[PDB]
């Protein structure tokens, strides 16, 4: 067979890691900071 | 849209080859190779139980926090012309904390029931296992989305009354119906996973 | 249309401001005999509301002889089955006087008896109306004595037309009367027939053929209709171009135009 | 859509509370009618002083102006306005960058003309609407050489994409310079428009509508007062901006026309615009087509409010201050010539 | 034998690298030069 | 009540295409006691041809009555019709 | 006998039906409070008739409960997996429907609520077009129940 | 005799024709009730006509209820395979295509309705497009009205 | 000896037929019923003339009805797996075909009627471009109908 | 008798745990050090206090050590799959809650930091939404503790 | 008796921690050398306060130095599989918690060194700011020496 | 005694060394090389400085030249399998830190260039600041040492 | 790689060069390193094809 019960069940929880990191890696990018300073 | 488009083509190419190789599958007659009763019940139901458990707080947790900041950056705004706004606008951010509670209750009445079972065979073995694990997955599953969604509805909508009640304090009251509304919909999916798992046993 | 044309009067000696209704009414006349050839082709069609018109002239079968056809007590089985009427049982036949037989009005396979008629009568119809229209090409290339036009013109393009697609609708008709039930089962399927005609394929088996000799006509008709291109695509330009230094005339764009045309028609008899 | 109410608070959620509630402190009717029951310059400021205007006027000069007035309002907007661009990211800066654009195109416009006459640019700096700022040089120093003006505008001055159209400085010598500001003006409608409905969203839906208002507008007005002037029709159309509702068809018509009565007869397929001209009595002692126009803009500008997810916000903000300010104005001048019957010409802004 | 090993290594393994090639890829393939400094004069 | 006469015509029109239609109908129902063959049967069907004679009649007399309603709701919407 | 695994499938009904029918409530919801706030800044006096929207939401959450519950209930181990297909079904019939009938409340309800601060006029159109939304979530109610006891 | 599992394609029929009807009634009515809401504060007296592409997707979702009830009453367990197909195909063929017909008549809602009131003469041509849209609708459920009883 | 899972081929192909030839009629249904409404504002009198690619569009619709039609009547328990697949060539041909003329038939019916507003020699060159896309979708009907009796 | 891999699930717990977390108060940093550096140019004297949204954030990184920790140290080789799974949901549990209390952290505190140099009477309310992010956190930790022993 | 191909894991936890490591230094790197050139043109005299941020990236790339050369020294051919997984959690530990902390020094880098210059005072602000940005890249390594060992 | 298919994961070590540090080098050589035409034209003086950047992010390119060699030379058909992987996790450790150290380098060099040509005095900085990604990238390359030669 | 690599600090140094005729041995260069990168490729190809 392709997978087994071991490789497919660690497949899985791979994926809920991925989404969540993926989630959160997503939101650290999309940070932007400032052009200029109002003023002195 | 360069992440956008990256997660789409991702998306994409995930769906095709499965639809490609499903079809394969069928196409050269292949016997049952693709088993889902043989993959839902090799995984240990002890994995579904503890993904949903997880899911059931964190995704409840993610919901408070997405309203969190939606009513706080408002709040914060609003208030540099309207500093009233803090002594009743406040009470939405409490929503979100209720709407967090609603999901670390469910979790932790789930997480109770968890047992070790000592067992192998799937054959004849832990048949109320099985339904208990994949019930516990489900019923957390159920509330941690409802939470979810319930803590953004709630998040969207005091800040539209923290915008209202900064010109008007007038409106308040009348506006904070719709986040009463908003917190019901979190309860409705307590209310289903507590019967999902309300008759389950382990062992 | 009849209220309308009552109406005649009283719609034009009025204002009428709403489009919708000053363009049927225009068209007046013309959905009248709309309607008129409806009624005569849904009587053909036997179709009022998806009913039938049974004039007891419906003798398509005779149930009591299906019984005696070796159908004992069928309808026991019948609670879970239809049973197709079977072809020359003996007992069956007969064309129904004037449009479809009642009795497919409420058959479960309507939908190949029925839709079979519609497929083939359409290409009939149309084909005819497409020679019809070439026809009276001939008057006009006549009228305007443009003989190139007709003797490198008109002629190949009819005969283009006609040995392809009039063949077509003589064998639609061939296989009418010439095959019956009795030879239902690898019947000749005359798509297949013209299709393999087109492409000169002639199996040895697996396809029965509407008439003995037919394979000698499938590719003297494809031959002569090629042989009817050169006339139409290169013949006028080539006559001209000798006119003129006979006489003695743009001979390059004459073949451009010509070569459209026979494009054009050749690809559009298909289409 | 489900594009905005998610993302859009967690850079823009501490301006979108604070735009809003600036915009709770523009004259309401009850402020203005208070305003008019003046008649006195001094009694003006007093009553300024009731709401978030006021204190601005102090430790300026005794005798109170109308010219100093008119300075101090559109300096507590730009301020205002400056605060909330400084303080943005690039997802909206780019948007607000636009509205600053307008102004930016009036003021490089000053640069040339002088520049294209002798004069020095540090004389034509002070008489440059704020905003445009221009704290970048080689537009400084130019030496009054116009092709160092006009490489300056392509290299550091953000309008250089817009200026593709005017081109080779043979455009800046041959063009008359209001042609070449209608068409500068035109780009920056054209790629406006189109960044607003890159963000495809709740901001495109509350501000292309007023953005095509604008393009119509100046389509009718432009067609109208270029009756008697010298230009050709050709000429005329190539200033008509695409972005808008007379596109499709409508644009030709007034290309082709002569006569108020034809732009009118334009407007008579459009009710939107029909409603305005038929409003604009234009009698000698009544309200004109202009102010028409101003009326419809600002009731568009407010119904960008309703709207808590979007870009919008800002833009209406600033054009809904600008005529704030012009209504204030209005008033000091009203009082200063005493014209009390004219004094009803502020446009309300709720 | 054990096929869904070498399987599972060998597809998951070429997949992360073959993504981070085709991102790294595009990113430079991408690269923005700013289109300034020089760019806006020769344009 | 007026109702406007453009309606009350759509309702002459409708309720004498419908007398029409259901009158024949039921005649051919009468008659074929049948294309149709939707007399709405029993599932426990028994050799007994008057069934299905006796539903015929039923669906009859049902289009008769249907009719009967089209032709008072004609003459109502017929006396609007001239009094607007 | 009873199949194992057979009652996944009908816990995922239950699960579906209830977070998709929360789902539709949840924006539906979140559109129409939005336009309720915009709205009462410029008038606060037709506040009580466009909270309906928000109701129309919260109608679409219960559409989800209900069938989400009667599977809930029903759940055993020993099920004959006909019965599990039966409630999948239910789950998704109901929970995609009101889904999509709670996006249609949401978009109508906020739209509306702008369009009748404009112009008071407009209140009773846009509850007939929240009617119609209603409809479509009941719909979606109907089927579910169907399945889920036949 | 009979598979296992058999009702599985059957019972995603009932469900996919409730679910993709209401989509598309859901998107048509969305894009309806806004088109709606922005017009009417001019042209308040079109409100009552401007809710017909409401009605027409409506009927969308109605097409949707009567095929997957067909389907739910003829869904079983002992299905012989062949028949849960044919309810599958009659389940997506209806749901799918009506869900083309929301599409079109959201669009066609939201353009024809703004249209109307800046030209009463477009009224009847708007109509006669919703007609078409109708059609479209129509026709799936004719095929999968073919399929159920096959 | 006939395959299972053949029956599914082969109604998958009957459902493809209908449904992508919705989609196809549906979106250039959509793009012609707003270029016709917008056009309306200038030039009323050209409404009627201007319903020619909505017509269009639906007998694309009707490509699909008809092969839809022809294989759902064809669809048995015993096929033999051949069939089956000539069943879903046709099924796809037309469909896809008939989905990729509606594309053509909508864009082009939305430029030519806005074009026909201020030219209307336009109409003749509008027809004959919008026939060649008519003809993509008869294409895609006499591949599904060689197949279908192959 | 353990399962093997059964140590994989547990490993994969305290990586989450310590991961997640230390990405929701990075996230929350980020945004924090950016508004302070945009703030404390007008007001430096609101420097030091400005700093709390970023020691906030620290604790949401704390809470995931705690149970990374927690979780490594109870960690062996043969473990009974049982123990695995509650490490790898305690693992997740404190992961995604700190991440996302982390995200309102960051996202509250840059507005706050503007706020507060604004109008310093919104320098209470700042602290006591961001207040409720830190019990979001504990609330992850508080049920990432509770897993550990059953 | 020990499992095969297990010394994989471990192998990739050397590698993915100073892969990892490496980028997030790099990320921080290149933000904050990009606030030094924008911002020490105009006060040269920062320029050698300002390359702190850099240095303070460089100790997240050494974080992941000391682990993939503590793992890579632990990694032989008979690995129980057990110690493997350890190795993994450990490098991914240290690695993601160093580019979570990598993406807060750039960004309070590059706001900080900026802001600093319009107001020296921030100076001791930046310092602090991204001083917990190293304490967040310490936990990770906590972390991994903790799993590396166990 | 040898697993088959062992060799895989060592050759694709070599490529990976070279590939993806190429990629790092390409992106910080096009990188400088933007911004150094820049500062030409306004100053070419600089022409001779400004080149470092470039010349650095070659000596990463050939960080990955080494490894690959080193892995290339150290390939066999018999290989045990363990030294595979190490090779693969070399391959990767100096490769994908040599990326990292690419567009470090390139960032900070176009960012260097530009800045120096308005402030000379930030050539002392620059350097120092290149300096650190060429580190990043020996870091790479010194883990990826170790594990080939484990 | 390397083809990405010349053909952007190709079109800046041309552009460049236009603009200032010093930048060609400056450009020359870089064109040189990115040659250079490729050719690294075919160095390893070459080693690893005949091993």
């Amino acid at each position: 067979g392709f997978f087994s019960p071991g490789i497919w069940m660690g497949l899985l929880t791979t994926l809920f890691m991925l989404f969540i990191f993926t989630y959160g890696l997503h939101m650290i990018l999309s940070l932007k900071t400032m052009d200029r300073f109002d003023d002195r | 849209t360069g992440l956008e488009l990256l997660y789409l083509g991702i998306f994409v190419a995930f769906w095709a080859c499965m639809i490609v190789v499903g079809i394969c599958y069928t196409i050269f007659d292949l016997g049952f190779r693709f088993d889902v009763a043989w993959f839902l019940t090799e995984t240990s139901p002890f994995m579904w139980s503890n993904l949903g458990i997880g899911l059931a707080i964190s995704l409840s947790v993610v919901g408070a926090a997405w309203g969190i900041y939606i009513t706080g950056s408002s709040i914060i705004g609003g208030g540099v012309k309207a500093p009233r706004i803090k002594t009743k606008n406040l009470v939405s951010i409490i929503f979100c904390e209720a709407v967090a509670i609603y999901g670390i209750i469910m979790a932790i009445v789930i997480s109770n029931m968890a047992e070790p079972f000592s067992a192998t065979d799937p054959k004849a073995i832990g048949h109320r296992n099985y339904h208990a694990g994949y019930s516990m997955f489900g019923a957390g599953l159920t509330v941690g989305l409802s939470n979810l969604f319930c803590g953004v509805c709630v998040g969207i909508v005091g800040s539209g009354a923290a915008l209202a009640d900064a010109q008007n304090p007038s409106l308040f009251v009348k506006i904070l119906i719709v986040e009463i509304f908003g917190s019901a919909i979190g309860l409705f999916g307590v209310i289903v996973a507590i019967l999902q798992t309300s008759r389950v046993k382990m062992g | 249309a009849v209220w309308m044309v009552l109406r005649e009067s009283r719609i034009l000696s009025q204002k009428n401001e709403n489009e919708m209704f000053s363009m049927v009414f225009s068209g007046r006349y013309i959905i009248l005999l709309m309607g008129l050839f409806s009624i005569y082709t849904g009587l053909i069609y036997n179709d009022c509301f998806s009913k039938s018109l049974n004039i007891f002239g419906s003798s398509w079968s005779v149930r009591p002889m299906f019984t005696i056809g070796n159908w004992t007590e069928e309808t026991l089985l019948g609670s879970s089955v239809l049973q197709l009427n079977p072809a020359i049982p003996g007992v069956f036949g007969g064309p129904y006087p004037f449009g479809i037989d009642p009795i497919w009005n409420i058959a479960t396979n309507k939908l190949t008896f029925l839709n079979s008629f519609k497929m083939k009568m359409s290409v009939i119809l149309g084909i005819i109306h497409m020679l019809f229209g070439v026809s009276l090409s001939l008057f006009n290339h006549i009228y305007f004595k443009k003989p190139l036009n007709i003797y490198f013109g008109f002629i190949p393009e009819i005969i283009f037309m006609s040995s392809l697609f009039g063949y077509l609708v003589i064998l639609i008709f061939y296989k009418w009367t010439a095959y019956d039930a009795h030879s239902s089962r690898n019947a000749p399927s005359l798509l297949i027939h013209f299709i393999n005609m087109f492409l000169f394929s002639y199996p040895e088996s697996g396809n029965a053929m509407l008439y003995s000799g037919q394979k000698g006509i499938q590719c003297f008709l494809i031959v002569v209709a090629m042989l009817c291109v050169p006339w139409m695509l290169l013949f006028k330009p080539l006559i001209l171009r000798h006119q003129y230094l006979r006489k003695k005339f743009d001979f390059g764009d004459t073949m451009v135009h010509q070569a459209i045309h026979t494009i054009e028609y050749c690809l559009g008899c298909i289409s | 859509s489900f594009f905005p109410e998610l993302y859009f608070n967690v850079d823009n959620g501490y301006l979108e509370g604070l735009v809003r509630g600036l915009k709770a402190g523009v004259l309401s009717q009850a402020d203005y009618l208070n305003l008019v029951q003046c008649e006195t310059l001094e009694d003006l400021k007093l009553h300024l002083q009731s709401t978030d205007y006021g204190n601005f006027l102090a430790n300026e000069a005794s005798p109170l102006t109308v010219s100093v007035i008119d300075d101090k309002l559109k300096e507590k907007m730009v301020v205002e306005f400056r605060h909330m661009r400084n303080h943005a990211y690039e997802p909206l800066a780019s948007f607000l960058d636009f509205i600053t654009y307008s102004y930016m195109i009036d003021n490089v416009i000053l640069l040339i003309t002088g520049t294209l006459h002798q004069r020095s640019i540090a004389e034509l700096v002070p008489k440059c609407h704020p905003l445009g700022s221009f704290e970048q040089m080689e537009a400084v120093n130019i030496a009054q050489t116009p092709a160092e003006l006009y490489n300056a505008i392509l290299v550091d001055t953000p309008l250089a994409a817009f200026f593709q159209d005017c081109i080779s400085e043979q455009d800046l010598d041959e063009m008359n310079i209001e042609i070449i500001r209608n068409t500068l003006y035109k780009a920056y409608l054209e790629s406006f428009y189109k960044f607003c409905t890159l963000l495809g969203g709740t901001t495109a839906d509350a501000m292309c509508p007023i953005l095509e208002f604008e393009a119509d507008r100046r389509a009718f007005i432009i067609t109208i007062n270029s009756f008697g002037t010298e230009l050709s029709k050709e000429d005329r159309a190539k200033l008509f901006p695409h972005c808008g509702r007379l596109y499709p068809e409508g644009l030709a018509q007034l290309a082709r026309a002569d006569d108020y009565e034809q732009v009118k007869n334009v407007a008579d397929y459009y009710p939107e615009y029909k409603l305005l001209f038929e409003g604009a009595g234009s009698n000698p002692g009544d309200k004109t087509l202009e102010d028409r126009f101003f009326e419809h803009e600002v009731k568009l500008n407010k119904l960008a409010f309703l709207n808590q997810f979007h870009f919008g916000v800002f833009y209406a903000f600033v054009k809904l201050k600008e005529q704030e300010c012009r209504n204030i104005v209005w008033i000091a001048e009203c009082i200063a010539q005493r014209h009390r019957a004219k004094i009803d010409n502020y446009i309300p802004i709720f | 034998l054990e096929y869904s090993v070498v399987f599972n290594l060998v597809l998951w393994i070429m997949t992360g690298l073959a993504l981070a090639v085709i991102i790294t890829s595009y990113n430079i393939w991408n690269m923005d030069p700013g289109y300034d400094s020089i760019i806006y004069r020769m344009t | 009540l007026c109702c406007g006469p453009k309606l009350a015509a759509c309702g002459i029109v409708l309720s004498a295409w419908g007398v029409i239609m259901l009158i024949m109908l039921g005649i051919f129902f009468n008659v074929h006691s049948l294309i149709e063959d939707v007399p709405f049967t029993e599932k426990d069907f028994e050799n007994g041809p008057q069934n299905i004679y006796n539903l015929y009649e039923q669906v009859s007399y049902n289009c008769f009555i249907a009719a009967g309603l089209y032709l008072l709701l004609g003459g109502f919407s017929f006396c609007q019709v001239r009094l607007n | 006998n009873n199949p194992e695994y057979s009652s996944f499938f009908g816990v995922m009904g239950a699960s579906s039906a209830m977070v998709f029918s929360a789902m539709g409530a949840a924006y539906g919801t979140a559109k129409s409070g939005t336009g309720i706030a915009a709205m009462s800044v410029m008038r606060p006096e037709l506040i009580m008739k466009s909270i309906i929207p928000v109701v129309m939401a919260g109608i679409i959450a219960i559409y989800g409960l209900v069938v989400a519950v009667l599977i809930a209930n029903s759940l055993t181990d020993g099920i004959t997996l006909y019965r599990s297909f039966l409630q999948l079904g239910a789950g998704l019939s109901v929970g995609l429907s009101g889904l999509a009938a709670g996006f249609a409340i949401g978009i109508v309800g906020d739209a509306g609520v702008r369009g009748t601060a404009q112009q008071p006029r407009l209140f009773v159109g846009m509850i007939l077009i929240l009617i119609f939304a209603e409809v479509l979530g009941l719909y979606g109610l109907i089927v579910a129940l169907i399945l889920s006891t036949k």
